[PDB]
């Protein structure tokens, strides 16, 4: 009985934050170091693609691993 | 490598539920958490999102996972602080395995060409309860009509077959 | 905008700042800690940010020895890399890594020009 209202609460939270996720062509950085950035996001990025940071520095997406982009 | 860590966390929560004497409520709301996270899989991807801070995710759990008991909510927040929120359904399955080990309830899956009557299910439970050593036992029944005239019952990782492979056994023996 | 020490692993100290207030790479971080009791040691370090780890965690390099560090000491963000005094002031003087006089001829006043290393 309580599983239905817990499901309703988590579905309401997903419906609230689904506008704020917007992860298709944008990504947020997890790790920065030594000229390498692993970024959460960028679901549609290609392998060997020009990608651009917030301050205007370009980058090349080589590793398209599962939960981040190297 | 996730099931051993889920067994670790579930054994801790199981010892808490036994020392508080509230095993049934912890079992009930762990079943509720498992059903709620199996209903929607976007919640783990929401709580893996980096722009949400840790306190906001804790507020999401405290507002969303409400009505569950206090050790369950503390376990979920402890998993959130340790970046181990991906193994909450594994925690729920290992914890319900420990609860069914405590109560003596065994899980069995029977494959029969006809849907079995309830007296036959009670008879199978009374037969295999002495076989596996447990007090009582549960049967889940799926038809699977490729089977012809028999039952194929599986308790854990042991299969008790008497449905079709008698004919496969004899044609393997003739050839 | 303070951060606390997570790990002390030889010359390498991991520091966790608050969310959104991480220091940039190569910035100097300072630990001025006064010993609260007889079970602690007065420590005075300059940490240099080398990497950014996952959850608001910064991996730093210590310019001096890390012995006596406690997991939880407050770390001060300078907002800039290791600023070294330059000019006619530096002629005839022996300096540290951090731009401080080793010899006993004095110290360089705070109004002097200091340029970044990087």
């Amino acid at each position: 009985i309580r599983a239905e209202e817990i499901s309703a609460l988590i579905k309401q939270q997903i419906e609230n934050y689904e506008s704020q996720i917007q992860v298709s062509d944008v990504g947020t950085v997890i790790q920065v170091g030594d000229g390498i950035a692993r970024a959460h996001g960028l679901d549609n990025v290609m392998s060997g693609e020009l990608v651009e940071f917030a301050n205007g520095v370009m980058g090349m997406a080589l590793n398209l691993e599962e939960n981040n982009v190297g | 490598n996730q099931e051993v860590i889920a067994k670790r966390y579930a054994s801790a929560l199981f010892q808490i539920a036994l020392e508080q004497g509230q095993l049934d409520r912890i079992e009930e709301d762990v079943r509720a958490v498992r059903q709620a996270l199996a209903e929607n899989g976007e919640f783990l991807s929401l709580l893996s999102y980096p722009k949400l801070s840790l306190d906001q995710k804790k507020a999401l759990i405290a507002e969303a996972f409400a009505g569950v008991s206090t050790p369950v909510q503390n376990t979920l927040l402890l998993l959130l602080e340790r970046h181990r929120f991906g193994l909450v359904p594994e925690l729920a399955e290992q914890f319900l395995a420990l609860v069914d080990d405590a109560r003596g309830i065994a899980k069995a899956v029977a494959y029969s060409a006809r849907p079995l009557t309830d007296e036959e299910l009670r008879a199978l439970s009374d037969v295999f309860a002495q076989k596996v050593g447990k007090q009582t036992l549960e049967i889940e029944n799926i038809i699977d009509p490729e089977l012809i005239g028999g039952v194929r019952l599986r308790i854990g990782n042991r299969i008790y077959d008497g449905s079709v492979s008698g004919q496969l056994e004899r044609i393997r023996r003739q050839l | 905008t303070r951060g606390r020490v997570i790990q002390v692993m030889g010359p390498v100290v991991d520091v966790k700042f608050e969310n959104g207030h991480l220091p940039a790479i190569y910035n100097a971080l300072k630990i001025q800690h006064k010993a609260r009791n007889e079970n602690e040691v007065d420590i005075d370090l300059t940490l240099e940010v080398a990497l950014h780890l996952g959850d608001d965690t910064v991996r730093t390099i210590a310019m001096a020895s890390t012995d006596g560090l406690i997991r939880g000491m407050e770390v001060i963000d300078t907002g800039a890399p290791i600023s070294v005094p330059v000019g006619e002031v530096t002629l005839g003087r022996v300096f540290n890594v951090l731009g401080e006089p080793i010899d006993l001829e004095g110290d360089i006043p705070a109004d002097a020009r200091r340029d970044p290393i990087h």
